[PDB]
């Protein structure tokens, strides 16, 4: 819901700290789609939507051209190619999104279970549900079945945490 | 005072939001 988007904004900043502007651009697009797909809220929500718009323009200008100072041509190729090519954005997400899920499982096993992990599980599923939902038309009904089963496994761990029990 | 109820949304807000949506669609276009 609207609060779900708020958590994404906080997580979006975390990714910027890692230098994953690619995921930031794709996730920001999901944030606006979430607001429009969200139930109508008081004008306060509209004010937050305007601030998000500033982030979009600020996202492209986030560099300010300072990073371009060196190898400016390379910066445009990476920023322009990944931002303009939607397909390039998805494969980049599968590389990080897929690696993030596997590494996340290791954190649950080697790392302690806390409420913060539960919030990350909801966001991880959102990344897969967002990509699959938009590309759902490009996936076969059976191919989707296999991917949907994978989501159940992720949601399964999430449900066990809700009951307080661990696999 | 007036039993009549006004719609929660207003036509003016509808057009302003449409302009904002057009900017986002242009961003992806």
């Amino acid at each position: 819901m609207a609060s779900n988007a708020a958590r994404v904004v906080a997580t979006a900043k975390d990714f910027d700290k890692v230098g994953l502007g690619i995921i930031g651009y794709y996730l920001q697009l999901y944030a606006v789609e979430l607001i429009l797909s969200e139930e109508d809220r008081s004008q306060e929500m509209t004010a937050l939507a305007t601030e998000l718009l500033d982030t979009i323009e600020a996202f492209k200008k986030e560099i300010g051209g300072e990073s371009e100072a060196e190898d400016s041509d390379k910066s445009l190729h990476v920023m322009n190619t990944l931002i303009h090519d939607q397909e390039k954005a998805k494969i980049y997400m599968l590389n990080f999104t897929m690696s993030l899920y596997n590494e996340k499982l290791k954190q649950l096993k080697d790392g302690p279970w806390d409420v913060m992990l539960k919030r990350s599980l909801w966001c991880c599923i959102d990344l897969f549900s967002c990509i699959l939902h938009l590309w759902k038309e490009n996936i076969s009904e059976t191919s989707t079945n296999s991917l949907q089963k994978r989501i159940k496994y992720c949601k399964i761990y999430l449900s066990k945490l809700a009951k307080g029990e661990i696999g | 005072n007036v039993p009549e109820i006004k719609a929660k949304e207003v036509n003016v807000d509808d057009e302003k939001e449409d302009k904002l949506a057009q900017r986002l669609r242009a961003l992806r276009g």
